[PDB]
């Protein structure tokens, strides 16, 4: 039955876990230039790396990646263009070294 | 630290922020070092200094393990950069950062979780306050900086701490729940994480008060059960009474109990973490139908010493749940329905020669027309319980005793304010507490004998006119409906010597009408219709 498989233990930290995202939003719509990097509420126990005596706390490898990959396309959504710019923009052989004296 | 994992990782191509730099450098068309991440990050720190592990020495102990650690992003009070802040200006240096990437707070979690022994209370806002600040901090360093943030994960710890090297596996069950109702009965309920509940068995252990180590009781339950979306077990009060027996000399109530559930399947047990609090009250979920049933020590009798086989008592005294009459009336009512036996509930209003007007415990005021001192009592009792009553049985009026004792042709006054006195408090009990289409179901009237086995009868023509009464109003569609006979009530077999004095009914009589009366009650059988053989005779007109 479908009804009674549940994705994710219990755990007594859930809650206090979605009054914070819930205050991270809040800061996030009262506050200027913040944005959402990624989702990671989405990754279940199977994902993380257990470890003997505490367990099941920390990203594994590939979770990892994507969240980096997340973090790369928001980032490159906020800025789609490469901003900077340089003096400099020929390769070597168009430009002539000369000295001068002081100027003017 | 769940933004260090980014870093901590080993190796050139394998790491998580190589694809980050990598995928933004080929999107913006420039060669690999376009883009330089910067780590801040810091394991474990808290943005307030409450939350913080050990918030008495600012001494910067990172690593942990060689003493205190000072490790707060932020302190509220006397507003101060805090060390974790300065260790990622450190960490900067002389660079000129274009964006900053925020994720943390577990620690404040783990800090709401267990907030006892801090002097500053944690809560919410004080960390807004805290991130806030910190935000300030870094674009008043650096003007214009964008931030973004990465939303929280979730940690789930170690299911048993007896077992370090077992990790979240398939078959858990994991939400352990219990409640009982005012009875003594217990219900279980789990919820499994990964096997569906119904190709699977579960055996369900209670550890011992005394010890809590060892176990006392364990029984197995088929996993098609479920209700809402959960799985349940049932633990009646039948079958908890022999194990408090067993364990103690006398039956107690059962509360603060401890109880684990071990999955099988496929030759594998999957315990779950114990369970340990008391158990909460809640008649509204766990019951559907309440049986309110007798009044005048006649119907009080399923509840005391009369009903009991195995007590040596008969002062009427409250008597073991587990082989009392009520027990057998609310097996044969749950059978016959179709109802689990924990949904029914049978509650026990009783008085001491309770009657209508006789007694001198009166149920009704005739004179003020309001409901007498018992029904007050009792109204209070029967308001505190969630659920509606369903069924109200009347067992044998007080009314007979006192016709026999001082009546010879006061009788018809007597049944006419009987009649008027109960079709008020029908229609009152149903005004008040609710529950329209409120029932009173009737039990046979009583007789006294006297004598040396076999006895003289005593007052049969007063019990004759009280069941003819009974058995008009139960033919009536005002309501009324006559529940059963007393199978006996006229072989003088029925009843108990008590020095010669026959007035009260025995065990097996008791175990009888309680199996009629919840036949009666499941399916709705009116049985004033076919009334039996005898009844329909009277006594002989003249000697």
């Amino acid at each position: 039955s479908n009804a009674a498989v549940v994705p994710m233990p219990y755990s007594p930290t859930t809650v206090p876990r979605e009054q914070i995202r819930e205050i991270q939003l809040q800061l996030i719509n009262e506050m200027t230039d913040v944005h959402m990097g990624a989702l990671t509420a989405q990754y279940m126990p199977d994902d993380f790396t257990f470890e003997p005596g505490i367990g099941q706390i920390h990203f594994n490898v590939e979770t990892s990646r994507k969240v980096c990959l997340d973090l790369a396309k928001s980032v490159l959504r906020l800025v789609p263009v490469y901003p900077l710019v340089s003096p400099v923009k020929k390769q070597h052989d168009d430009y002539w070294f000369v000295g001068r004296l002081g100027l003017d | 630290s769940q933004v260090a994992i980014h870093f901590m990782s080993g190796a050139y191509p394998d790491r998580g922020y190589d694809v980050f730099q990598k995928y933004m450098t080929e999107t913006w068309g420039i060669n690999y070092a376009g883009v330089h991440p910067i780590n801040g990050t810091t394991g474990s720190t808290a943005v307030d200094r409450a939350c913080a592990v050990n918030p008495n020495s600012e001494v910067f102990d990172p690593t942990q393990s060689s003493g205190a650690g000072g490790l707060w992003w932020w302190d509220l009070e006397a507003d101060k950069p805090g060390p974790a802040l300065l260790h990622c200006v450190g960490q900067v240096g002389k660079l000129k950062p274009k964006a900053i990437i925020w994720g943390q707070g577990d620690q404040d979690a783990t800090a709401l979780a267990y907030p006892g022994d801090r002097n500053p209370a944690p809560s919410l806002t004080r960390t807004k306050q805290a991130t806030k600040k910190v935000f300030e901090y870094l674009r008043s360093l650096y003007g214009q900086i964008p931030i973004f943030i990465q939303e929280l994960s979730y940690a789930w710890g170690i299911t048993n701490t007896d077992a370090p090297n077992v990790p979240i596996r398939t078959g858990l069950p994991s939400f352990l729940a219990a409640r009982r109702n005012t009875w003594g009965d217990i219900e279980f309920r789990w919820k499994s994480y990964g096997l569906d509940p119904a190709l699977a068995q579960y055996r369900i252990e209670i550890y011992n008060p005394s010890n809590l180590n060892q176990i006392l009781h364990s029984f197995v339950v088929s996993g098609t059960q479920e209700a809402n979306g959960y799985v349940y077990a049932d633990f009646t009060v039948e079958d908890w009474i022999p194990v408090m027996m067993e364990a103690v000399g006398s039956p107690n109530p059962w509360e603060f109990m401890k109880w684990r559930v071990v999955c099988l399947y496929q030759e594998r047990e999957i315990p779950s973490a114990p369970w340990s609090d008391n158990i909460p009250l809640d008649n509204a979920g766990l019951v559907k139908k309440t049986i309110l049933v007798g009044i005048n020590q006649f119907g009080g009798g399923h509840f005391t010493d009369m009903s009991d086989p195995t007590a040596t008592t008969a002062n009427g005294a409250i008597g073991r749940k587990d082989k009392v009459s009520a027990s057998t009336l609310r097996l044969t009512f749950a059978e016959k329905a179709g109802l689990r036996p924990i949904q029914v509930m049978p509650v026990n209003v009783a008085a001491d020669s309770a009657g209508m007007t006789v007694g001198t415990h009166k149920w009704w005021n005739t004179s003020s027309n309001s409901p007498g001192d018992a029904l007050l009592a009792i109204n209070d009792m029967v308001k505190g319980l969630g659920v509606k009553p369903d069924y109200f049985i009347e067992a044998n009026p007080w009314e007979t005793m006192y016709m026999k004792d001082v009546n010879s042709s006061t009788w018809p006054a007597l049944m006419t304010a009987f009649e008027s006195s109960n079709k008020a408090m029908l229609a009152w009990m149903r005004t008040n507490w609710g529950n329209p289409n409120l029932e009173i179901w009737f039990q046979g009237a009583t007789t006294v004998w006297f004598g040396v086995a076999p006895p003289n009868d005593l007052n049969s023509e007063a019990t004759v006119t009280v069941r003819d009464k009974q058995i008009q109003m139960a033919t009536a569609n005002i309501g009324f409906k006559l529940g059963s006979f007393v199978p006996g009530s006229n072989l003088y077999t029925a009843y108990r010597n008590v020095e010669s004095s026959w007035i009260y009914y025995t065990v097996e009589a008791f175990h009888a009408t309680a199996i009629e009366l919840g036949e009666a009650l499941a399916l709705n059988i009116n049985r004033a219709t076919n009334p039996p053989d005898w009844s329909y005779l009277r006594p002989p007109a003249n000697l």
